[PDB]
RNA sequence: CGGGUGUGUAAGCGCAGCGAUGCGUUGAGCUAACCGGUACUAAUGAACCGUGAGGCUUAACC
RNA sequence: AAGGUACUCCGGGGAUAACAGGCUGAUACCGCCCAAGAGUUCAUAUCGACGGCGGUGUUUGGCACCUCGAUGUCGGCUCAUCACAUCCUGGGGCUGAAGUAGGUCCCAAGGGUAUGGCUGUUCGCCAUUUAAAGUGGUACGCGAGCUGGGUUUAGAACGUCGUGAGACAGUUCGGUCCCUAUCUGCCGUGGGCGCUGGAGAACUGAGGGGGGCUGCUCCUAGUACGAGAGGACCGGAGUGGACGCAUCACUGGUGUUCGGGUUGUCAUGCCAAUGGCACUGCCCGGUAGCUAAAUGCGGAAGAGAUAAGUGCUGAAAGCAUCUAAG
RNA sequence: UCGGGUAAGUUCCGACCUGCACGAAUGGCGUAAUGAUGGCCAGGCUGUCUCCACCCGAGACUCAGUGAAAUUGAACUCGCU
RNA sequence: GUGGUCAGGUAGAGAAUACCAAGGCGCUUGAGAGAACUCGGGUGAAGGAACUAGGCAAAAUGGUGCCGUAACUUCGGGAGAA
RNA sequence: GGAGGACCGAACCGACUAAUGUUGAAAAAUUAGCGGAUGACUUGUGGCUGGGGGUGAAAGGCCAAUCAAACCGGGAGAUAG
C-alpha cells in the first residue's frame, strides 16, 4: 500500500539506498501501489559511486510491503518494511545486477522473471 | 535545443535532400548531398541522440517518404525552443508610446518557428515586432504597413513574398504575414541586419 | 422461477487447488405453491408460493382460508414468481432447491441491514470538510444545497441525511457453489443483502 | 449455526499438532510453478494464534535474508500441507507482537521444558 | 447503531454505573425488596442474579470473588450463608419485577425487584 | 446449564530459596454483546375499538 | 481666508459611484460570404490577403433603470446543476487518408474528465500522470454551510510625495466572520381522511428515480498494408483503474461492558487477597457489533425508432438523381 | 539574471548592480546574546491529510415540571417559462 | 473579581502534582433513549505534511546522575547545544 | 564567597495561540497550551492631579461598562434649504 511521499528501502544493488514514490502509475486518481506495481521514484539517498544518483527520478517495482500480499486461501504474507527494484524508465528492466531479500510469487512474470531469478528467497 | 531559425535551416536542408533524391539521377551526387546534409545536421547539434540518429538514417535513406520527413521534422520541433511572448506590462514597457496596444494570441508552434513576434493593428496599419537582442532584452519597432499588397524579394527573409512597405524616405518592403517570414527565415543576423538597416 | 429462502449466516469452501471461496449460506427449504394466476382471471401468468412454518394461534382466519384452499400448511409468508410461458405449476406443488441444480448464477434479493438515520458522508460518501484549520461546528456537515436566486431552491434528488439500509436490495450474477437437496441448502459466492436469519429470494440471473 | 458448523466441521482437518504462542514451528506450504507442485518450508515463531474452528489461522514471524517477514496461514486450508513444532517456547502472553520491535539477543525466547 | 449490543449506559459514565449497581445490589440482598426505576431493575438482575449464582458454591475464592463485587462482608456473609442455600434448588430467575406506576418528582417509570422467595 | 471465544497457569495450599521470586496443584481462574439448550423470573383472566349483510339507475343473465 | 482626517461624526441620496442584476453590444468571442494567394502543380486536403454579413451575451466597456431605514466583496473548501461552441469514449464525410498515426468538418451531452512544486491567488509556469485532465452559465453558483490567505478600519515601518497634518490603483508586519429555521424548497419519517359493508394478504404497473466511464495485455496476425521501417480494421478472451451497491467468511481497525501486567496513594483490623482514585491512571491483548484498507457483485448483451452518414429502386427532368411514391 | 536547495521553489538563501525611488545620529554598515517577533529548510512526530472507522462521555431525540427571544401589513404563503 | 492569617499524612525538590486527614461538599429540574449532527475525549491498518495561506490543531519531547557537545562570541555565553 | 532588570519553575502579575462561547455561565470569559516570576516586580490602605484640563515607557491610550475633548444641569423648543 504505497503511495505519493512513501519512502521505500531499495531491495538491489543500483546504489540507491532510500527513494520516493512520486507517482502511482496505471490510472487516473489511482491511490496506491502493492507488490508487482510500478511506481515512479526519485532517489533521496545513494551510495558513492553508484550507478544511480540522488535526484534521479525513474521508475520501480514494489517487491516487499508491510500491510503485505493475500493468497487464494485468506492467507496473509507481510513483511517489515517497504521495498523496490529501481527500473529503467524506457525499458522497465531492473538497473542492479542482484536482487537483495525475499520476494512474493506475484512477481513470477514475463517483465519480472529476472527479478525472481535473482532474487535468494520467493514466498 | 535548437533556435527557431535553426530548425527552419534544418527544414529547408530536409526539403532539398527530398527535392535531390527526386532530380538528382546521379548515385555519387545523391551521397554528396546525403553528406552535406548530414553533415550540416551533425553541425546544428553539438550532439545527437539515437532518435536524432534514427531520424538521419530515415533522412539517408534514398527513398525518403513525405509523411517521414514530417515525423523527422516533429522530432527536430522538440528540440527547438519557444519565443517567449513578453509580458503585458512589459510589452507596455517597450511601446510606451502606443497606448492599449495587444498582440494577437499565436499558436504554440508558430511561437516556436517565429524568431520575432509581428502583428498588424491593420486599422492603423500598424505592424508591432518584437524581438529579443544579443543582449536578450526585447526590442520591439512599430511602423506604418502599406494596405496594398504585391509580389517581391521581403527584406527581412531575403526571399520573394506577398509584401507590404513598411515605414518606421527609405523604406523596406517585408511580409504581410509575419508567421510566413518568420517561417522563411533561417538566419538570426539577417533580421539583425534588417533592423540594423532601419 | 424462484424460491424463497433463509440466511443461515456465511462461511468458506476449501477448494482442492487451495483457493477459499466465501459463501453465503441460503437455507431453501420446500416451497408450496398457494396459488397460480393466470391471463384469464388475474391478467398475468404467476405463482404464489409459501415457505417454513407459522404458529396456528399467528395465523388469521382470512389466512387460514387462503392456505386451507391451496390445501398447503400454513407458512411464514407469502411471495409470488412471474412465469415464463413454458413453466407450469399446480396449486399445492412443492418446489425444492434441486430447482438450482443446473444453474449457474443467481440473484439474490434481500432487505438490507438498517442502520437508521444516517450522515451525507456515510449515506452519500460526502467528504469531511477540515477537522482543523479554523473550521466552525462544520467538520461533517453537507455544505452547500445549492446555488443562490437562480434557482432560487433546492433541487429534487438532492442528497441528504436521512434513512439508510432496511431496503429492498439485489445481488446479481452470484455463483452458485454448492445445491444440497438432502440439506436444503444452498451454497452461493460472496456476501448477500440482509442480516442473519432474514429472507433471501433466489432467482436464475437475469443476465 | 449448527447448519454452518456441520458445513465447517466437515472441512476440518483432523492431524493439526498441538502447538503454542512462542514455539518455533516448521510449515510446509504446497507451492505451485507451472506444472510442477512442490513444498516449501516457511519457520519462525509463532507470534499470534486465532482460535475459530474452520477459521482458524496462525501467524509465523521468520528472519528471511535480512528482512523480517510474517506469514499468516489459515490452519486448515489445503495449501498448508503440514505443521511440527520444532521447539516449544515460553511465554506469558498469547500474542507475541512486541517481538516485532525486537531483534537478536532481545528476541530470544526461553525454551519451555516440561 | 446499537446492533446486538447489551447494557444500558444510564446516562452515567461506566465508573458511576458499576458503583451505583453495587450499592443497589447491596440494598436488594439486605432488604430482599427495593423500589427503583424500571430499566434500572432489569439492568440490577444482570448483576444480582450472577451473586446469587456465585453463591451456591461456598469457598473462600468465591467469597473473595463475592467481596470484589460487592465490597461487603455483611451482603457476602447472607449470600453465602442465607440466599446460596435459599436459592439452591432453582435454576435462575432469583428475582422479580414488579411495575408500580410512575414518580410524582419526575414521572419516571418505577418498579419494586424482589427476591422470588421472599 | 453446556459450549465457544478471549485472556494466559486464579485463590488457597504445598515445596525450593536468606529473600525478591520460582515450581506443583494448573492451560488454571475468570470470561460482554456469541452458539446450542432450558419456563427459573417477567410476558394476565379481562377490558377497549370495530357490528348486525352493505345506495340509486340501467343493462345483461338466471 | 489654505489644507488633513484610515481617529472620525450627523442629516440625507439608489436624485449619484464601487459589487451583482438590467438595457446595449463598440470591444470580446464564435460562425459565415467573396476568393488574392499559399499549397511542386492545383483557391477551397489544409490555409486564406483586401473587403463584406451574422450569432452569442461571453471580456473590456457604455448607460445610471433596481437596491445607499445594508443585495457581504477575491481565492480556497463542501456541495453542486444546466448548456454544448465536445476534452475523452461512440457514429460518420473529405484528406495533400499505404499501414500506424494524423488534419479538417459533421453527428453526438450517456458516462467520464489528475496529483503535486511555486504563489492569497483565479491564472500561469513547472514536475509527474491520464482514455481525457473540455469550454461556458448558475448573484464572475455556493460565508443564515466552512475558511479568512487576498482585499478595504484603528498600530507600526520603508521607498515616495508633501512645510506639515497626512497620503500612495507601492510595499512590509499585526489585526473579533453573529443568527435556536416561521414560510417556500429539499431529505427522511409519521398521523388523518378518502378510495362507498367491514377486514387480512398477495399483486398489476400509470408514473418517478437509479445506473450507463474506461485502460492495458493476449489471440485473430507480424496477417491486410508497406521497399523496408513499421503495422492494423473487423472479431474474441483475460486482467486492471476509477465509481457504485451489498456484506463481515477472511485480513484488519475499534472494542472505557472481557482477561491480564504495572506506578503512586487510600481503604477493606492486619498478612494474604481485593476494591476506589489518578485521561479507561498508564499499558498489553481481545468477544459480539460496527466497519475498510477486507471480498462478493454491477455498468452489459439484446430490441425498437433514429442523427450525421450510406444506399436500393425511381420519376418529375427520354439522362441523371438516396426521395418526390416505395 | 545566475547559482544553491526540490521531481518540480512567484517564497527562501548566496551572488550580480540595471539603486523606478539605499546611504551615514528623522544615523550607515556589522553584531555575540536575547525574542509568545517576520520568512525559509530539516529530523522526530503525528487523523493535518490520502479517507475516514470505531469507541467513551455532554447535548441533540422521547416523557414529566417550568418556561424565553429576535421578528411580524395581512395571508387560503408550489414549479417552470 | 475580592487584601490578610492558618498549612496534617504518603510520595515528592516543592505551597507542583497524585491519593488521603481534619473539615466540607455532590454544584435546586429529573427520568429514559443510545439517530444525524455539534461539543469534549480515547484508539487506529498502510502511508507520513501528500494538508494548509501557514504543520493551525494534534502528535511528540519531558526526570535525575553520568559521559559527551559545533559555528560563532562582547569570552559571560552559545549549552540542558546535539 | 554569594553578584545578577541572571536561569528553571508554583503562588502572584500578565495575556502569545487555538477551540468553545457570541439572545454567553460572562456587556471580553472558560478550557488546553503561553510570558514574567528579587524586579524598570507585585499588592493592601489612605492621599494628590479635573475637562482644552489631568495623566500617558506614546496606543489618541486612560480619566467610574462613556473619550480626537468625561459626566450632570442650564443657554435650550440651538440650528436642520
Ligand atoms: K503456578
Ligand atoms: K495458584
Ligand atoms: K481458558
Ligand atoms: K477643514
Ligand atoms: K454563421
Ligand atoms: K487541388
Ligand atoms: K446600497
Ligand atoms: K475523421
Ligand atoms: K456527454
Ligand atoms: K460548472
Ligand atoms: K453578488
Ligand atoms: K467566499
Ligand atoms: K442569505
Ligand atoms: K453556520
Ligand atoms: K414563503
Ligand atoms: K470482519
Ligand atoms: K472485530
Ligand atoms: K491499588
Ligand atoms: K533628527
Ligand atoms: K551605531
Ligand atoms: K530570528
Ligand atoms: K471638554
Ligand atoms: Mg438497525
Ligand atoms: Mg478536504
Ligand atoms: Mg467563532
Ligand atoms: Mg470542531
Ligand atoms: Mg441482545
Ligand atoms: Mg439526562
Ligand atoms: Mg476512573
Ligand atoms: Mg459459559
Ligand atoms: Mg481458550
Ligand atoms: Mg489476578
Ligand atoms: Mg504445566
Ligand atoms: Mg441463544
Ligand atoms: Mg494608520
Ligand atoms: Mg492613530
Ligand atoms: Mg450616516
Ligand atoms: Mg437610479
Ligand atoms: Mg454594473
Ligand atoms: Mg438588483
Ligand atoms: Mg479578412
Ligand atoms: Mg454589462
Ligand atoms: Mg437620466
Ligand atoms: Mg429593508
Ligand atoms: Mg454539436
Ligand atoms: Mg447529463
Ligand atoms: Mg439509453
Ligand atoms: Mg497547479
Ligand atoms: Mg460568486
Ligand atoms: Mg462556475
Ligand atoms: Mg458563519
Ligand atoms: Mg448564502
Ligand atoms: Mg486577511
Ligand atoms: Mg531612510
Ligand atoms: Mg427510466
Ligand atoms: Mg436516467
Ligand atoms: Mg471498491
Ligand atoms: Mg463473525
Ligand atoms: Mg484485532
Ligand atoms: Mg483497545
Ligand atoms: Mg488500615
Ligand atoms: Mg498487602
Ligand atoms: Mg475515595
Ligand atoms: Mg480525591
Ligand atoms: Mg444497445
Ligand atoms: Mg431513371
Ligand atoms: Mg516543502
Ligand atoms: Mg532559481
Ligand atoms: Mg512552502
Ligand atoms: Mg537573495
Ligand atoms: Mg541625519
Ligand atoms: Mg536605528
Ligand atoms: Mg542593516
Ligand atoms: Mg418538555
Ligand atoms: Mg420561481
Ligand atoms: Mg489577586
Ligand atoms: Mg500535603
Ligand atoms: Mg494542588
Ligand atoms: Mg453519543
Ligand atoms: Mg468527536
Ligand atoms: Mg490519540
Ligand atoms: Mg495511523
Ligand atoms: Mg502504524
Ligand atoms: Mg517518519
Ligand atoms: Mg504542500
Ligand atoms: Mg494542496
Ligand atoms: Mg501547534
Ligand atoms: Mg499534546
Ligand atoms: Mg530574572
Ligand atoms: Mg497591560
Ligand atoms: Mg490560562
Ligand atoms: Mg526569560
Ligand atoms: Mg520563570
Ligand atoms: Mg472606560
Ligand atoms: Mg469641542
Ligand atoms: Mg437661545
Ligand atoms: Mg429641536
Ligand atoms: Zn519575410
Amino acid at each position: 500500500m504505497i503511495q505519493e511521499q512513501t519512502m521505500l528501502n531499495v531491495a538491489d544493488n543500483s546504489g540507491a539506498r532510500r527513494v520516493m514514490c512520486i507517482k502511482v502509475l496505471g490510472g487516473s486518481h489511482r491511490r496506491y501501489a502493492g507488490v508487482g506495481d510500478i511506481i515512479k521514484i526519485t532517489i533521496k539517498e545513494a551510495i558513492p559511486r553508484g550507478k544511480v544518483k540522488k535526484g534521479d527520478v525513474l521508475k520501480a517495482v514494489v517487491v516487499r510491503t508491510k500491510k503485505g500480499v493475500r493468497r487464494p486461501d485468506g492467507s496473509v504474507i507481510r513483511f517489515d518494511g517497504n521495498a523496490c527494484v529501481l527500473l529503467n524508465n524506457n525499458s522497465e528492466q531492473p538497473i542492479g545486477t542482484r536482487i537483495f531479500g525475499p520476494v512474493t510469487r506475484e512477481l513470477r512474470s514475463e517483465k519480472f522473471m529476472k527479478i525472481i531469478s535473482l532474487a535468494p528467497e520467493v514466498l | 535545443m535548437i533556435y527557431p531559425h535553426q530548425y527552419n535551416y534544418i527544414r529547408s536542408v530536409i526539403l532539398r535532400l527530398k527535392n535531390v533524391y527526386k532530380t538528382v539521377n546521379d548515385k555519387e551526387t545523391v551521397k554528396v548531398i546525403q553528406s552535406e546534409t548530414y553533415n550540416d545536421i551533425n553541425e546544428i547539434f553539438g550532439h545527437i541522440d539515437d532518435d536524432i540518429e534514427e531520424s538521419l538514417k530515415v533522412l539517408m535513406n534514398i527513398r525518403l517518404s513525405n509523411k517521414e520527413i514530417e515525423a523527422i521534422l516533429n522530432k527536430f520541433l522538440e528540440y527547438v525552443v519557444p519565443f517567449e511572448l513578453p509580458s503585458p506590462q512589459k510589452l507596455q514597457k517597450v511601446f510606451k508610446k502606443v497606448k492599449k496596444i495587444k498582440i494577437p494570441q499565436f499558436e504554440e508552434y508558430d511561437l516556436k518557428v517565429s524568431s520575432f513576434v509581428g502583428w498588424n493593428e491593420l486599422a492603423s496599419n500598424r505592424k508591432y515586432i518584437i524581438y529579443y537582442d544579443e543582449k536578450k532584452q526585447l526590442k520591439g519597432l512599430y511602423g506604418e504597413i502599406s494596405n496594398q499588397v504585391v509580389k517581391g524579394f521581403c527584406t527581412i527573409c531575403n526571399k520573394e513574398s506577398n509584401v507590404s512597405l513598411f515605414m518606421k524616405k527609405k523604406g523596406d518592403y517585408i511580409c504581410r504575414d509575419s508567421i510566413h517570414c518568420n517561417k522563411q527565415l533561417t538566419d538570426i543576423n539577417q533580421f539583425y541586419n534588417f533592423i540594423d538597416k532601419l | 422461477i424462484g424460491l424463497v429462502g433463509k440466511k443461515v449466516g456465511m462461511t468458506r469452501i476449501f477448494t482442492e487447488d487451495g483457493v477459499s471461496i466465501p459463501v453465503t449460506v441460503i437455507e431453501v427449504e420446500a416451497n408450496r405453491v398457494t396459488q397460480v394466476k393466470d391471463l384469464a382471471n388475474d391478467g398475468y401468468r404467476a405463482i404464489q408460493v409459501t415457505t417454513g412454518a407459522k404458529k396456528a394461534n399467528r395465523v388469521t382466519k382470512p389466512e387460514a382460508g387462503h392456505f386451507a384452499k391451496a390445501g398447503v400448511e400454513a407458512g411464514r409468508g407469502l411471495w409470488e414468481f412471474r412465469l415464463a410461458e413454458g413453466e407450469e405449476f399446480t396449486v399445492g406443488q412443492s418446489i425444492s432447491v434441486e430447482l438450482f441444480a443446473d444453474v449457474k448464477k443467481v440473484d439474490v434479493t434481500g432487505t438490507s441491514k438498517g442502520k437508521g438515520f444516517a450522515g451525507t458522508v456515510k449515506r452519500w460518501n460526502f467528504r469531511t470538510q477540515d477537522a482543523t484549520h479554523g473550521n466552525s461546528l462544520s467538520h461533517r456537515v453537507p455544505g452547500s444545497i445549492g446555488q443562490n436566486q437562480t434557482p432560487g431552491k433546492v433541487f429534487k434528488g438532492k442528497k441528504m441525511a436521512g434513512q439508510m439500509g432496511n431496503e429492498r436490495v439485489t445481488v446479481q450474477s452470484l455463483d452458485v457453489v454448492r445445491v444440497d437437496a438432502e440439506r436444503n441448502l444452498l451454497l452461493v459466492k460472496g456476501a448477500v443483502p440482509g442480516a442473519t436469519g432474514s429472507d433471501l429470494i433466489v432467482k436464475p440471473a437475469v443476465k | 449455526s449448527n447448519i454452518i458448523k456441520q458445513l465447517e466441521q466437515e472441512q476440518m482437518k483432523q492431524d493439526v499438532p498441538s502447538f503454542r504462542p512462542g514455539d518455533t514451528v516448521e510449515v510446509k506450504v504446497w507451492v505451485v510453478e507451472g506444472s510442477k507442485k512442490r513444498l516449501q518450508a516457511f519457520e519462525g515463531v509463532v507470534i499470534a494464534i486465532r482460535n475459530r474452528g474452520l477459521h482458524s489461522a496462525f501467524t509465523v514471524r521468520k528472519i528471511s535474508n535480512g528482512e523480517g517477514v510474517e506469514r499468516v496461514f489459515q490452519t486448515h486450508s489445503p495449501v498448508v500441507d503440514s505443521i511440527s513444532v520444532k521447539r516449544r517456547g515460553a511465554v506469558r502472553k498469547a500474542k507475541l507482537y512486541y517481538l516485532r520491535e525486537r531483534t537478536g539477543k532481545a528476541a530470544r525466547i526461553k525454551e519451555r521444558l516440561n | 447503531m446499537r446492533h446486538r449490543k447489551s447494557g444500558r449506559q444510564l446516562n452515567r459514565n461506566s465508573s458511576h454505573r458499576q458503583a451505583m449497581f453495587r450499592n443497589m445490589a447491596g440494598s436488594l440482598v439486605r432488604h430482599e425488596i427495593i423500589k427503583t426505576t424500571l430499566p434500572k431493575a432489569k439492568e440490577l438482575r444482570r448483576v444480582v442474579e450472577p451473586l446469587i449464582t456465585l453463591a451456591k458454591t461456598d469457598s473462600v475464592a468465591n467469597r473473595r470473588l463475592a467481596f470484589a463485587r460487592t465490597r461487603d462482608n455483611e451482603i457476602v456473609a447472607k449470600l453465602f450463608n442465607e440466599l446460596g442455600p435459599r436459592f439452591a434448588s432453582r435454576a435462575g430467575g432469583y428475582t422479580r419485577i414488579l411495575k408500580c406506576g410512575f414518580r410524582a418528582g419526575d414521572n419516571a417509570p418505577m418498579a419494586y425487584i424482589e427476591l422470588v422467595d421472599r
